[PDB]
């Protein structure tokens, strides 16, 4: 382990903690038809 | 050499279409018009040849157009050639010139990975560092203060 | 997700009840509703004759 | 499925939620959501998600 | 440093200070008349230009803002009925 | 055919800067003949300003392109002559552009005789009339005062424009020197043209 | 009238017609990379199943069986030769699309649209105007212009106007024919430095003129207006003025007031719709347009030019990246049917 | 002989600067507010609605997203837009101010 | 939805092509905004309405897919295997009964007077009139020789609004046609006017099949003996010049 | 599917056993292996009400209700101790540290929640 190991790939500071980001107040869930919802609504 | 140009290995007849304008100034399409596609590029060699009309040879090679028209040409060349490959359900006109007006800024066709990122953007660190390897251009960026 | 065995996977959307499901002349119902349109770009056809050879052996008793 | 919370488990080193449902932590907001919301101009929600929804603080600098 | 519009956009200027009191909109005295253009266009009428018919679509607010101010009141009785109701039950 | 299309193209080249010839023309059987014996073809013109510009063609097997000692004797026999000099062009073929002692005399040369523009050109730039071809836009100078404007209005420093380099083709058939700027209306599909202006940087040998 | 698939395919809901072919008549002629099945299996035979040197066409990838009718084994085995194509070249549409996509973005996202339309990167200019024109991708319609593939006969015969002897229309139709000249000559010679990009009558402007003018006459209760020589004049003054104030479009109202010098850049840009503005405002054109009507043509045609203006500060390098990253999944998709 | 560091180099508090504000009648930029500019000025009102809540809107809404669109829409709205125009070296900062009450607003409602 | 036992976010069909999102096991992120800023930028700038039009192809990016474009196609054709497409006053007024928008007025109808396909059609886009004329995705010349085309059905044609004749297929009614009707009303009439539009037209196509009814079966896909022996002796053709 | 013939023998991780299987109505050779797995279930090719657009399925809540693709799906909590620190029990309010916040300790029998209690979330 090393400080500049942290750094470099897709797993490291930058690119993880930086650029990208871990949030709260979000949702996920399988997705679904419904004809009945207009094309600016989602259940 | 012997017969032939160097820098090509196949050269086909293709028919192409092309509009013109007639004596009654209309403009009519021209079907039966034949020329030649080849398999590799030398625009010089095809330059040299009387049998080719010099002022109209299309090349696909960005560097080859740079190298003997300028950056002008080259950039309406890689304005075509990302149109060639987007096909026909593509993006609009103006997302290519992007392409080509920030990879030929500099008077040179600059390249879209981190050697291209060097030239155009010297200053700009943090954002080089985020592209492929930070620990390269930090070491480089203190001694360079 | 459900599935069938030509590779037509699908996720349940509506569950109507009895009343409610399409029926024919004899009373027969489905259990699912598959849309017509998963097969001519798929081109799924062991499905179509499976249920074609299969619905006669459900009569034949096969 | 799921849906955290305002608040919960946090990384000891980044200050940002733990990952994924198994942690109880948040989701991810990647790289190329950083794009789109850029794209699109919408800043103050980027302000809202990845600084005061995941690590945002206060920096001293002289 | 404009100085006096022209008698189009005179009669233009006139119906947005009459449909001022009635719509979101107040009128300014712009030259390039562009603000007005944006008014008229977000209002969804753009035919006072052409078109002297200007009369329906002021009747046409009228009518807007009466509904709106029903549907404003009617949802204000209805939510304080509701807080009252619900007052009483936790009491 | 590359010394054929050189023999119609520099007349055109030189014909395309406004300048006069002052040494007559021979025909193309004489000028292989010079360029096979002496290993050199020199065509002389003046400029609007009087300035004396000299153009330099130079055979693929000459004795100047390999050995570095005769470039650097011809170079410094033609720079001290009692002539109202400006610009030297010295087309060589291309492969002499890679070489790196001719290149190692040519900035010799530059550093000794700083108001002396010291220009090495290919053959496959003066094969072609280069504003008459088509994928080419239409380059033209523009002077300090209009560019000084344009900049003022844009509120603009130099070095925020695009920048063009000095060899670049259409910039060398035109003359701009870095400093200058091009202005350029090129074609368009979606204005259906277009006009920039690119600032003239130095050149890439 | 009553096939379920047919009607699927037909009106394009889904399928295509060689899915119909490949079910019903037969898939025909594997063909991997625009050639036949190369020979894997020991120096001329490509399976176990087929002779050395085998001059069949059944051996190199032809299925002569549909899939109604069911594949041999021999069939089956060179349909999952090209099927495993499809599984393969799925995965890498999203890998290498991903590692080219962060490349061009990377590269790319510095460029910005500032107070002047350009695109720049913090200091320095890669675009003098946005796109050339300035305009937004999503404010864009396409629309014909009529005078390109007219001829010279032709042309005066539809857009020259005979009802007043006045200097001022020999203008106006010589004004048309030299626009008509200058999009012949610039796109013939946007055709000589191309493959295959042919000359189109047909743009991508943001104001559909044509429209503007053909709503405007059904709503007025105004018919055939009579003949009225000042009111013709007085309409032609009007569009010749409005094209010439047209590049104060991308300024604003306080320089057009002013009528201070328009830079060069500024007048291309808006040479497209000068001449489509000139076409379809033509005199025989707005021979029933009163010139209150025609007041209206002009508010809403820079209306719609200034709502398709592009923003300050959107970050445009972001835009184009994503707009050409995106075909790229559909041209890696097909790596099996190029050479 | 360029010698030892001195304190006249290597500071790091980069110099203040003056705000250079363009007359009216010398403005470039385009008297119609943009989308983005629009949706600030919207979002920063309603946050400062939601923080004080003093309003001269003659109309009454539950909403301060409501009440600073009618605020924009009415021209009312207590904001001016500032478009830096650019930084010179020698310290200036000219800069442009529009008032959003007499710029077109480019939203719909 | 207030149901418990729903845990999928569920959305139109149509909604489907911003997101190259399918429903074959596709899962998608949401977070509600809380703070007033980032409510009020959601509102304005993130609106699916911003693109209804493409910002890559210039073009409408919604439609009709895979249910509303053949129904569509056979609510607007001309000629029923049972006749005349028309119906009776009180299935026309069914067909608008769950497009969510105001009802039109069927006062003056008996109940034993038919309607059309194109007038149902019709009274739906009387509220944003466009003008559209082209050749629908139903006519195809390389169906046209072992075809009888309907000469009402080869020639989309609106005016106004008013759908003089034509049927409505992928060409006009589908997702990412350029110049559609989606697009000219979008052009005409704003983006989220398009929006309500392709739902309402939606429902009228889903609505027709109500009781019209679509199916695919194996007998679909099977030729005439027949037929069989003319695409055999196509191919031994093909294999004899082989 | 009947995953494996002994699971209520066995403590495992994400295993779902589906109560009803058939063999299907038209078979293959596979199934002299292996058992099948699944339902042959009644499928209509119809369009109904669009709801089964873009690979989506109707399904009636009629063949939910009866046991249609039914079955249970387990989950197992393996916890280990440190030898001598820590113990099984259920905590006291007065003397343990850090409860955690809206937990649920009475459900405890010794240490461990009884089998066949219904534990929902926030219960230890």
């Amino acid at each position: 382990p090393s400080i500049m190991r942290r750094l470099p790939r897709k797993e490291g500071r930058i690119r993880k903690s930086l650029l990208g980001s871990q949030v709260w107040s979000i949702s996920r869930s399988t997705i679904c038809g419904n004809s009945d919802l207009h094309l600016d609504e989602v259940g | 050499t012997i017969r032939g140009i160097p820098g090509i290995k196949n050269a086909n007849v293709v028919k192409l279409m092309r509009h013109r304008v007639d004596a009654q100034g209309k403009l009519v399409r021209l079907d039966n018009i034949y020329a030649i596609k080849t398999n590799g590029t030398n625009i010089f060699g095809a330059m040299l040849d009387d049998n080719i009309d010099p002022y109209t040879i299309v090349s696909s090679s960005i560097g080859d157009t740079m190298e003997l028209y300028g950056i002008e040409a080259a950039r309406q060349k890689i304005i075509s050639e990302i149109r060639t490959v987007m096909g026909d359900k593509g993006p609009n006109h103006r997302h290519l010139l992007m392409y080509a007006d920030l990879m030929t800024r500099t008077g040179q066709v600059t390249s879209l990975e981190k050697a291209g990122l060097n030239a155009r953007e010297p200053s700009n660190v943090l954002l080089r560092m985020a592209l492929s390897s930070p620990v390269q251009v930090l070491t480089d960026a203190a001694v360079d203060s | 997700k459900m599935s069938s065995r030509s590779g037509n996977k699908g996720i349940a959307a509506l569950a109507l009840p009895t009343s409610d499901m399409p029926f024919t002349e004899d009373g027969l119902q489905p259990d699912l509703i598959v849309n017509p349109h998963s097969h001519p770009s798929r081109m799924t056809n062991g499905q179509m004759i499976e249920t074609t050879v299969g619905l006669a052996n459900a009569l034949q008793g096969v | 499925r799921y849906a955290v919370a305002s608040y919960g488990p946090t990384d000891a080193l980044t200050g940002q939620p733990l990952d994924g449902k198994r942690s109880h932590g948040g989701l991810r907001l990647g790289e190329m959501e950083h794009w789109v919301l850029t794209a699109q101009g919408a800043m103050q929600t980027i302000i809202e998600k990845s600084h005061d929804d995941s690590d945002g603080c206060i920096s001293y600098i002289c | 440093e404009e100085i006096e519009p022209e008698e189009n956009i005179k009669r233009v200027i006139f119906f947005l200070k009459e449909l001022s009191t009635m719509y979101s909109v107040s009128p300014v005295f712009t030259s390039g008349y562009m603000p007005l253009l944006y008014d008229l266009y977000r209002a969804g009428y753009l035919e006072v230009l052409w078109n002297p018919v200007e009369q329906k679509f002021l009747q046409h607010a009228e009518q807007r803002e009466k509904e709106q101010m029903i549907l404003q009141q009617v949802d204000m009785k209805l939510t304080e009925v509701i807080t009252q109701a619900r007052q009483y039950f936790k009491i | 055919m590359a010394m054929q299309k050189l023999f119609t193209y520099i007349y055109e080249f030189i014909e395309y800067r406004k300048m006069v010839l002052l040494e007559e023309k021979v025909p193309y059987d004489k000028f292989v003949q010079m360029v096979l014996n002496t290993g050199f073809f020199r065509i002389n013109a003046e400029t609007l300003n009087h300035g004396i510009v000299s153009v330099f063609i130079f055979g693929a097997n000459g004795k100047y392109v390999h050995h570095g000692g005769d470039m650097r004797t011809l170079l410094t026999n033609t720079l001290n002559e009692k002539k109202h000099y400006e610009e030297l062009i010295l087309i060589v073929d291309k492969p002499v552009l890679s070489k790196k002692n001719i290149l190692d005399i040519i900035v010799e040369q530059r550093a000794a005789n700083p108001t002396i523009v010291i220009n090495i050109y290919p053959y496959h730039l003066f094969c072609i009339n280069i504003p008459k071809v088509s994928a080419i836009p239409k380059h033209k100078l523009i002077t300090q005062e209009e560019a000084q404007e344009f900049l003022g209005r844009e509120y603009l420093q130099p070095q925020d424009l695009m920048q063009i380099s000095a060899s670049d083709p259409p910039v060398v058939w035109l003359g701009g020197r870095p400093g200058d700027f091009v202005q350029i209306e090129r074609p368009s599909e979606t204005a259906m043209h277009a006009v920039v202006i690119r600032f003239i940087t130095k050149s890439k040998i | 009238e009553t096939n379920g698939l047919f009607q699927m395919v037909a009106t394009g809901a889904k399928g295509s017609n060689p899915n119909m072919i490949h079910i019903m008549a037969g898939i025909g002629q594997i063909e991997i990379n625009t050639q036949r099945i190369q020979p894997q299996f020991s120096f001329g035979r490509t399976l176990v199943y087929y002779p050395r040197f085998a001059l069949e066409a059944q051996a190199y990838g032809f299925i002569c069986n549909s899939y109604i009718a069911g594949l041999t084994s021999p069939e089956f085995i060179f349909g999952e030769m090209n099927g495993r194509f499809d599984l393969i070249n799925k995965a890498l549409s999203t890998s290498s699309t991903g590692y080219a996509n962060r490349k061009a973005i990377f590269g790319l996202q510095s460029c910005i649209v500032d107070y002047y339309r350009r695109v720049s990167i913090d200091t320095r200019l890669v675009q003098q105007l946005y796109g050339e024109d300035g305009l937004d991708a999503r404010q864009l319609e396409t629309v014909r212009f009529e005078t390109i593939m007219l001829s010279d006969q032709e042309l005066e015969d539809k857009f020259k106007y005979t009802g007043i002897q006045s200097p001022l229309f020999e203008e106006e139709f010589s004004r048309l024919k030299k626009d008509r000249d200058k999009y012949r000559q610039i796109f013939l010679n946007v055709e000589n430095f191309n493959f295959s990009q042919l000359l189109t009558d047909v743009r991508q402007v943001p104001v559909n003129v044509a429209s503007i003018v053909k709503n405007i006459l059904l709503s007025s209760t105004s018919g055939v207006l009579p003949f009225d020589e000042k009111s013709i004049l007085q309409k032609y003054a009007m569009v010749k003025t409005f094209c010439k104030n047209l590049p104060y479009v991308f300024i604003n109202n306080i320089q057009e007031r002013l009528q201070t010098p328009i830079p060069v850049y500024l007048k291309r840009a808006a040479s497209l719709m000068r001449m489509l503005i000139r076409i379809e405002l033509a005199t025989v054109k707005t021979l029933n347009i009163t010139c209150e009507q025609m007041s209206a043509i002009l508010d809403l045609i820079r209306l719609q030019y200034t709502q398709s203006l592009i923003n300050y500060g959107e970050a445009v390098g972001i835009l184009a990246a994503q707009s050409v990253s995106e075909p790229l999944t559909q041209y890696m998709l097909d790596s099996h049917h190029r050479s | 002989i360029v010698e030892s560091p001195s304190i006249c180099e290597g500071f790091v508090q980069a110099s203040s600067q003056t705000l250079v504000i363009i007359p009216d009648n010398e403005r470039i930029t385009s008297n119609v507010l943009t989308t983005f500019e629009a949706t600030r000025l919207v979002a920063v009102r309603a946050q400062q609605l939601a923080i004080n809540g003093s309003t001269m809107l003659k109309k009454k809404y539950s909403s301060p997203i409501d009440i600073a669109k009618q605020e924009l829409f009415n021209r009312k709205i207590p904001l001016l837009v500032m478009r830096c125009i650019k930084v010179t070296p020698e310290g200036q900062k000219i800069v442009e101010i529009w008032n959003p009450r007499e710029m077109g607003i480019p939203l719909l409602d | 939805l207030e149901n418990p036992k729903i845990s999928t976010f569920q959305m139109n069909v149509s909604a489907c092509a911003w997101y190259n999102a399918d429903f074959d096991g596709d899962q998608m992120n949401l977070w509600v905004p809380w703070s007033v800023m980032s409510r009020v930028e959601a509102e304005l700038l993130c609106s699916v309405r911003n693109w209804f039009i493409s910002t890559k192809s210039s073009g409408p990016v919604n439609g009709q897919v895979q249910d509303s474009t053949v129904g569509s196609f056979l609510l607007t054709r001309t000629n029923t295997p049972m006749g005349k497409n028309v119906m009776n006053k009180l299935h026309a007024m069914g067909l608008f009964q769950t497009t969510q928008t105001d009802p039109p007025c069927f006062a003056n109808y008996s109940p034993t007077d038919l309607l059309d396909g194109k007038s149902v059609v019709s009274m739906l886009l009387r509220q944003t009139p466009i003008n559209y004329q082209r050749a629908p995705t139903w006519y195809s010349e390389v169906y046209a020789p072992y075809m009888h085309y309907n000469k009402q059905d080869i020639s989309t044609q609106i005016r106004n609004g008013e759908l003089i004749e034509g049927v409505l297929d992928k060409k006009a009614v589908g997702a990412g046609s350029s110049g559609g009707i989606y697009h000219l009303i979008s052009r005409r009439y704003g983006p989220q006017q398009a929006l309500k539009m392709i739902f309402a037209t939606q429902q009228l196509a889903l609505n027709y099949v109500r009781n019209a009814g679509f199916t695919v079966s194996t007998a679909d896909m099977l030729l005439t003996p027949e037929a069989h022996q003319e695409v055999q002796e196509i191919i031994n053709e093909l294999l004899l010049e082989s | 599917g009947w995953y494996c013939f002994s699971w209520p023998y066995r403590v495992d991780m994400n295993r779902f056993f589906q109560f009803y299987n058939e063999m299907p109505l038209v078979k293959t050779i596979a199934h002299n292996y292996v058992i099948p797995n699944g339902l042959n279930t009644i499928v209509a090719y119809m369009i109904y009400g669009g709801y089964n657009q873009e690979d989506s399925v109707i399904v009636s809540q009629s063949f939910i209700d009866r046991g249609g693709f039914a079955g249970t799906f387990y989950r197992e909590e393996k916890v280990e101790l440190e030898s001598d620190i820590e113990s099984f029990g259920k905590p006291d309010p007065l003397i343990t540290k850090n409860l955690k916040p809206g937990a649920n300790y009475e459900k405890l029998v010794d240490g461990f929640v009884p089998v066949g209690t219904v534990v929902k979330k926030g219960d230890i």
